[PDB]
DNA sequence: CGTAAGATCACGCGCGATATCAGAATCCCGGTGCCGAGGCCGCTCAATTGGTCGTAGACAGCTCTAGCACCGCTTAAACGCACGTACGCGCTGTCC
DNA sequence: GCGCGTACGTGCGTTTAAGCGGTGCTAGAGCTGTCTACGACCAATTGAGCGGCCTCGGCACCGGGATTCTGATATCGCGCGTGATCTTACG
């Protein structure tokens, strides 16, 4: 998954980034990993509904 | 001319969640471990990669809880966090009495 | 010291955290909450050392500490 | 009782119960369910609201790292 | 025999009186379900860890010292019962 | 014839969507450097094999105890309806 | 803060399956005696992963250009309000 990621941001070495993405996008592995902090991870992009311009 | 007030944060909060740089600068950082480490023994030293890890670590916490705490005040039909929320969601989580 | 956590660096922390609009008392809030955890986990992670016999804190302590506390961090030789 | 039974089934059959086994779980998810009541009022009263809610409910177990 | 809607068998005065314990005052009308939706869910996973705890002791019947194992896998330790 | 009420057209004003400028955002691409990545060579140090011992584990059989099932009995608990009242939702004014 | 709609509480009535007890059947749990397979270890052997040291490039950086996005404004459109003209009724 991580090089799934890597290849839609188009590089060509694994980083974290690419880590965090496929970890907390999958639903089981996120789960799995449910108590641990990635270092250099990030978050992924998330903005509540309410907040949006109207 | 002028950005109405509500934009900036959004293009702020698309710019950040991108990237995974830390977020508070080292040495202000190294320099409160340090003083918080003195209480419990003096003349102590650190690994700089363990400053990294508290730093990795705390951040990462603090987002989570920041994560929360939107959660909460948009709860309360809010949408600006308030110390209640913050208060609300480590009360819950159980981390504050 | 504690304070040299700038207002501004706890608005990006929140930014990434998905935080829109941010009040005062927040940034205060905020500092006393990372002290906490900040004097837990260097308290867990001295008493690694101490038991050790080493007057330098480690990483590897730093990750002992975390974990301890249900808060695993990796890319530090966990 | 009945509940469990039949839950157990579906994860396999022909299961037969120690009844302090059956009062043990019982009391764990009682247990689990006041404190989660416990939350959910807490939610309610910071929303202002004297009545729980459904939602109230679901923030409740996602700020517990409940899925 | 077979069992079927047993979750019901959760009576909405029973869920009035836990939510009581909990310091509950007024109930909503859709909270009964989704009290219901959750005890199942937790249920659930307690029962798939102690039946599996069962399993691999190759027994037909769960004893307590199984649910005691699979609560205390799930972060939930219960005392009064052993271990 | 002459005045008063109603319908329809012409004209004017108010609210909403959608064509235009314009400063800031974002992306793409030419050209360069680099520190990390990757492969090769030494070297320790680790994985494997001949063969031995007690040990754990398996199996079989004897004992039986709580598990299950059903029946009768009793009654606290569960469910349906009048209503009105506190609670929830929505609009509005203020100023922090 | 004000106003309006209403979800649901108490209470009553009715209805029912939840607990006790009483009997009866019995499943597999539990504890002895047999028998056997295997993992630690020593010698001795062999070979693989780690590190040092070379090599090379994916990507950051710079700079520039090209493409998008809010904020402001104005026009088309629709709907509401008023006066002129045509119609009908009464005097």
């Amino acid at each position: 998954l991580a090089g799934n990621a890597a290849r839609d941001n188009k590089k060509t070495r694994i980083i974290p980034r690419h880590l965090q993405l496929a970890v907390r996008n999958d639903e089981e592995l996120n789960k799995l990993l449910g108590r641990v902090t990635i270092a250099q991870g990030g978050v992924l992009p998330n903005i509540q509904s309410v907040l949006l311009p109207k | 001319h002028r950005y109405r007030p509500g934009t900036v944060a959004l293009r702020e909060i698309r710019r950040y969640q991108k990237s995974t740089e830390l977020l508070i600068r080292k040495l202000p950082f190294q320099r409160l471990v340090r003083e918080i480490a003195q209480d419990f023994k003096t003349d102590l030293r650190f690994q700089s990669s363990a400053v990294m890890a508290l730093q990795e670590a705390s951040e990462a916490y603090l987002v989570a809880l920041f994560e929360d705490t939107n959660l909460c005040a948009i709860h309360a039909k809010r949408v600006t966090i308030m110390p209640k929320d913050i208060q609300l969601a480590r009360r819950i989580r159980g981390e504050r009495a | 010291n504690i304070q040299g956590i700038t207002k501004p660096a706890i608005r990006r922390l929140a930014r990434r955290g998905g935080v829109k609009r941010i009040s005062g008392l927040i940034y205060e809030e905020t500092r006393g909450v990372l002290k906490v955890f900040l004097e837990n986990v260097i308290r867990d992670a001295v008493t690694y050392t101490e038991h050790a016999k080493r007057k330098t804190v480690t990483a590897m302590d730093v990750v002992y500490a975390l974990k301890r506390q249900g808060r695993t961090l990796y890319g530090f030789g966990g």
